[PDB]
């Protein structure tokens, strides 16, 4: 909708807000997942005999 | 002027409400950052890779 886009327009920044807060929760679950798993440097494999 | 009033004082709400947010997020750094002092500077630790 063009007419909805250019009253949207006359609003504040609001959008460049919640974009902004959003990809900030969205990179810190990535950072959660890597503090969690990622504490080994190597990759460690077991041996054939169990 | 209500509409101006209006759309001020939601943005004013949306800035205060970030601000908590933040807070509290540097509140829970700082809880962390006094156990570490009290924890490895005023005595040594066992606890692994603390």
């Amino acid at each position: 909708s063009t007419e909805c886009s250019n009253l949207l327009l006359q609003y504040g920044s609001f959008c460049t807000q919640l974009k902004r807060a959003l990809t900030g929760i969205a990179v810190e679950q990535d950072k959660n997942t890597q503090e969690v798993f990622a504490q080994v440097k190597q990759i460690y494999k077991t041996p054939p005999i169990k | 002027i209500d509409r101006l009033i209006t759309g001020r004082l939601q943005s004013l709400q949306t800035y205060v409400t970030q601000q908590l947010i933040r807070a509290a997020e540097i509140r829970a750094s700082a809880n962390l950052a006094a156990t570490k002092m009290s924890e490895c500077v005023l005595g040594q630790s066992k606890r692994v890779d603390f």
